[PDB]
Order: C-alpha cells, then structure tokens, then sequence
C-alpha cells in the first residue's frame, strides 16, 4: 500500500542506501519525494501499476540501473537527460506505442528491453545508443528498422522477434559483434546479402517468416549451430551452404515448398544430430543422402509425397527416431530390419497392407505408430520387440492379433480402436506392464478373453461401441470396472 | 503458508528454463527461448510439508544478465546448473558461487550444485569432478535431465531442505 510508500522513502535516505526496491507494491504515483535520493544508483519498480514516471526522477543522476517492467507506462519523463550514466534501462511488458523521445538521448545505456510492448517505429536517432550490447524489440508492432542500425556495432543480441518486419536493412552488416540475431515470426521477404558479414553469429532465428530463398553469404557464418527455417516459402538451398556450417547440430526445414532434397550429396548432413523436413513435397529421399550423416539419430519426414523408400534405407543404422507419417508409402521393406538402433517409429497415415518380418530385428524398438493404415494383418515378428511400450494400431482391418503379442512383457499402451477384431488372444494375459486397452469401435467384437484379468496395471480402456454379446449386458452397460472384477471371477 | 525463495543460476542453454517448467508443468520444452528474467509460484507438499515454491529463472547469456545482481539479492537458495555436455558451463560455476556469496554477502548460502542433460549419450564433463567440487563447498551435487525429468524433483526438494537447516 502506499502507507510503505512513502515511509520506505525516508527509509532509504536515512540508510543512505545506493538501491531502492519498491517492486510489486501495487503503486500507482511514485510521490515526488524521491528527488531527495541523489545517492541512488538502482531503481527498482517492476511489477506496479505506473503509468507515468514524476519528473522528479531526472534528480537521480548516479542511477545506472532503471528497471521498469511490467507497468502501464506511455511515456517517459524529458527530465532523464540528466542520468547521464545509465546502463541498463528494463521497459518491457509495458504499453509504449514508441520509444520514448528521453530515451534516444540515453547514449550510456548498453542494455534496453523494449519487449512485449505497442511499438509501431524504431527512430534513426537509434544511432545515438551505439554503446548497446542488448537491443530486444520483441514482441512488437515494428514494420521497418532504420539504416542507422548498423551503428550499434557493439550489439551482442538484436531481438526483433515477433513484429512486423518485410525486410532488413542491409547496414545490419556493420553489426560484427552480433553472435545472437532474431527474426523470427515476422513478414521477411528476403534477406540482406549482407548478413555474411556477421562472421561470429552462431544462433539465428528466422522461422515464421515469409523467406523464397537463403543468401549464398549465410555460408559465411560458420559458427551457426541451427538452422531452423520452419514455417516460410522456401525450396532449395544455396550451393554449399549446409557443408560450409560446420558447426550445425540441426536442420529444420519444415513448412515449406521442398519438393526436392536439398542438393550438395552426402557432405552437407555430416554434423547434425536432427533433420526435420515434415509438411513438404518431398517425392523420395535420394539413395545415400545419409552415408555421411553418422551422428543424425532423429530424421522427420512427415506430410509429404514419399511413395517407397531408397533401397540402401537399411543402412541407416544410427537412426534412432524416424516419422514417415502421412506419406503414400505401401510397403516397408524387409531391409528395416537393420535398424537395430531405431527406439521410435511413426508410420501413421499411410497405405501399409502388411508389415515385414524383419520388423522383429528392432531390438531397441519403443514406440511404434501405425494410426490410419491399410493393415489386414500384423507380421507374428511383433512379439521379438521387447522393448516395445506403446503401439498404436487405431483405425485398420486388423481382425486378429498374433498370438505371440503377450510376449510385449513391456508393453504399456495397445490402441486397437475403429479395427474389425473378432477377438483378443488368450496370450494378453502375459502383458505385466500393460495401463491402457483402446477397444472402443470394434463392432465384430462380442467376446473378452477371461485371461485379461491378468494385467494388473491395466488401468484405461474404453469399449465404445463394442457389441461384447458374450458377456451379460448388465456388465458392460457399467464400464471399464465392471468388465474388470467380471473377469477376476470366472478364472 | 511457508515459501521457499529459489533461485536458478547457470550459464545460458545448460536447461534452467526446461527444469524449472519440468517442475513446475510436467513436460519437457523442446524449443531453445533465452531468457531475461522469469518468475513462478507453484505450490507442492516436500517431506510431508504444504508449501509455495517461489523460482526466480534468471538469465545465462550475459548481455541478457543485466540485473542479475539483484535477483540474486533477493533469493533463499540458488540451484547452480551446469550442463554436462558444456565444460564451460561447468567451469563458470565457481564464478556463479562467488557471485552469489558477495551479493548476499555471507559465507554459508542455501546452494546446490546441478548437472543437467544426463539424458544425451555421450558427455563431457567427468562426474567425479562434479561430486569433488560440490564437496569442496559444503554442498550437494545432483544429475537431473529435464527432457526424461529425471532428478527434477530431487534437485529442487534437496535445495528446500538446505534452506530449512538454515532455518533451523
Ligand atoms: N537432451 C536434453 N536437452 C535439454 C535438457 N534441458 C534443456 N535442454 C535443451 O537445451 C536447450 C536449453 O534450454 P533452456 O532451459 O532454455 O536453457 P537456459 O538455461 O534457460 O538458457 P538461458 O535462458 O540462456 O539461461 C533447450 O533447447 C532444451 O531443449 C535436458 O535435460 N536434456
Ligand atoms: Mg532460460
């Protein structure tokens, strides 16, 4: 309350403190009694209710530290000239439509959050704060930056994610100190070819933007460790881009218009440890893309156009998540069994009438997805995944399940729903670890093997629109309970 | 009802942000956000005891480590994180102790030592050398991993219980 307020400000001159916390008091008015703190070198007010600062303020000439976040304000007081040795200045989460005209006259500062704010333009006088290392506009309503800046050649991060950028001045070359520049979720058309001159970038976001093309000079920043173009319009890569950032540890080009793998061979995947390539066109993955790619252990390539694998897929052998969902694929070869290395396989969404026997070589196999196939049968290769712990087999023509499915002893999810299924083997006793049984849109179902009691940790089921003839209707009109101690009994 | 004011120092990118949500949302954030400054108040039951977990997430990255001086100020116990797989991150910690000894200017300071992303195969900073640097200072060490949650809740209740024996 402001009873503190007030008496916390004596408080502070009487201690002669150089550090004032009156954060998250609810004030409203900061009192004009605080010209008398010319000691003060912090001033800490975040998490209030301001809406505007008291002139008094610009008595705090020694403050090197202003934090502000969190307010109401609109505005700042012109008397701020006079904290001529001002550092770091915290405005975010605020409500500024534009910098403040005291605060492009602020040339000490080193450090400004403008985040989470109303900002709509970023002056030319930003050239004025050259001494920052930290310029963070994000979250923003900012549609152009000036040429000025490339002024700020001692910025270390230029956050402008979130805003409204079409393109970015091509001065932002002068900024070498740049390790750190984010411009994701904007309105980029293109990319300055001058972003090769940052030689120490190593982080840059450009996801969510509206990119046709990578400049060839981005190969110049070899010190990148991702490459995340999700979400743009983009089709190729420039030549040698991919091999020239020898320090990449992922590659995401999701949400694009690949409709072919980018060209450079099997140098350009030698470093990254990931690759995600999902909602593309991608009509075939090229035969022996990876036989330099040693360390990438997680490829996607969900939503795309692949109809058949490349015969050397079996070599992929440090593979060890791989998602071909929504694909036209109709046939996984036998070759898969050399996947030994594979612990989650998502093949949802596809055309697969049948599985090979070689499925049961995966050894380290833990999840495996086959939502929304064409499958009549499943291969009694199944029961040698001993790693197993969810399968997912909703939405196929299943009718039986091999009888050597007990053998899942860490089987923990069975998703048999919308599938014909006359009946479960008597062998589903055997799943020790089995929690959840998805039953439900089997309408040949009329029967539960008695031996299904057996699962103790069977926790979730469902039996929606199962006919369970067999069993008295009086017991399956209850639910999953009820089936439950009925099958305890007759044992 | 009693509070525990935490504090999660360490370099940027060793996990501080993906433990804390682990903790405090039970899942596993994929996506690599810097951090200024976060703020959390999550009530849980530790060794019997209802209380209100207040975790100040600071920065790792030092141009977004303006004020980091005065977070610190304000904490009761700090979790030192390191990631295993940095040995940078793992040197930086004796800079992080005693920047935290100066600013609450004390000697005995609720403190735990962290060694994050022990889900990844292969590492590069030797356990024993964690273990023997957190005996040196009087204080625990414990392995975590954010992304299988592993140690999460360890790391965080053994820090509450240091601040208690300051207490007590
Ligand atoms: N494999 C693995 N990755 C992790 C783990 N914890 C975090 N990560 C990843 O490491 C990156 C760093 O995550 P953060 O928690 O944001 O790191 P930070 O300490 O907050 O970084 P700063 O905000 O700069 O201080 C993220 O992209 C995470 O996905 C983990 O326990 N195991
Ligand atoms: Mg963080």
């Amino acid at each position: 309350s402001n009873a503190e307020v007030i008496k916390e400000l004596n408080k502070c001159r009487e201690e002669n403190s150089m550090r004032l916390d009156l954060s998250k008091r609810s004030i409203h008015i900061l009192p004009s009694s605080i010209k008398e703190l010319t000691q003060l070198t912090e001033l800490y007010l975040y998490s209030n209710k301001l809406q505007s600062l008291p002139a008094e303020v610009g008595c705090l000439v020694n403050l090197m530290t202003l934090a502000l976040s969190e307010n109401s304000l609109t505005s700042l007081p012109d008397s701020l000239d006079n904290l001529k040795k001002l550092r770091m200045l915290d405005l975010r989460h605020n409500k500024l439509r534009e910098i403040p005209s005291v605060v492009y006259r602020l040339d000490s500062l080193t450090t400004l959050y403008l985040r989470f704010n109303r900002i709509t333009t970023v002056e030319k006088d930003i050239k004025n704060l050259s001494k920052l290392s930290m310029l963070s506009i994000r979250e923003n309503k900012i549609k152009q930056l000036p040429a000025e800046i490339g002024e700020l050649c001692n910025l270390i991060t230029l956050d402008v994610a979130h805003n409204q950028l079409e393109h970015l001045p091509k001065e932002i070359g002068n900024c070498t100190q740049i390790t750190n520049l984010d411009l994701q979720h904007n309105e980029l058309l293109d990319l300055p070819d001058t972003i090769g001159n940052l030689s120490s970038l190593s982080r840059l976001g450009l996801r969510y933007n509206r990119l046709s093309a990578i400049p060839r000079s981005l190969a110049k920043c070899s010190a990148l460790e991702e490459l995340n173009l999700e979400n743009n319009n983009i089709s190729t890569l420039p030549e040698s881009l991919l091999s020239s950032l020898v320090k990449l540890n992922s590659l995401t080009l999701a949400r694009n218009c690949f409709q072919l793998y980018p060209v450079g061979g099997p140098s350009q995947f030698s470093t990254i440890y990931s690759l995600n390539m999902e909602h593309n066109r991608i009509n075939k993955i090229p035969f022996g893309i990876f036989s330099r790619a040693k360390v990438l252990s997680k490829l996607n390539m969900k939503d795309n156009q692949l109809t058949s694998l490349p015969l050397d897929f079996g070599t992929w052998t440090s593979m060890v998540e791989l998602n071909l969902a929504t694909n036209q694929l109709t046939k996984i070869p036998e070759d898969v069994s050399g996947l030994v290395s594979l612990e989650v396989l998502i093949l949802s969404n596809n055309l697969l009438k049948k599985l090979p026997h070689g499925l049961g070589n995966l050894r380290k196999l833990r999840e495996l997805d086959l939502e929304e196939n064409k499958l009549e049968s499943l291969p009694n290769e199944i029961a040698y995944l001993k790693d197993l712990q969810k399968l997912v087999l909703t939405n196929n023509q299943l009718t039986t399940l091999p009888r050597g499915i007990g053998h899942l002893t860490n089987l923990t999810h069975l998703g048999l729903g919308e599938n014909l299924l006359t009946h479960l083997p008597e062998e589903i006793g055997t799943l020790e670890n089995l929690e959840e049984l998805y039953l439900n849109d089997n309408p040949n179902l009329h029967s539960l093997p008695f031996e299904l009691a057996l699962c103790s940790k069977l926790s979730i089921m469902s039996i929606e629109n199962c006919p369970l003839s067999h069993l008295p209707p009086q017991i399956v009109a209850g639910g999953p309970s009820f089936i439950i101690q009925f099958l305890k009994m007759q044992g | 009802m009693t509070e525990y004011k935490l504090v999660v120092v360490g370099a940027g990118g060793v996990g501080k942000s993906a433990l804390t949500i682990q903790l405090i949302q039970n899942h596993f954030v994929d996506e690599y956000d810097p951090t200024i400054e976060d703020s959390y108040r999550k009530q849980v039951v530790i060794d019997g005891e209802t209380c209100l977990l207040d975790i100040l997430d600071t920065a790792g990255r030092e141009e977004y480590s303006a004020m980091r001086d005065q977070y610190m100020r304000t904490g009761e116990g700090f979790l030192c994180v390191f990631a295993i797989n940095n040995s940078k991150s793992f040197a930086d910690i004796n800079l992080y102790r005693e920047q935290i000894k100066r600013v609450k200017d004390s000697d005995d300071v609720p403190m735990v030592l962290v060694g994050n992303k022990c889900d990844l195969p292969t590492r590069t900073v030797d356990t024993k050398q964690a273990h023997e640097l957190a005996k040196s200072y009087g204080i625990p060490f414990i392995e975590t991993s954010a992304k299988t949650r592993q140690g999460v809740e360890d790391a965080f209740y053994t820090l509450v219980r240091e601040i208690r024996q300051y207490r007590m």
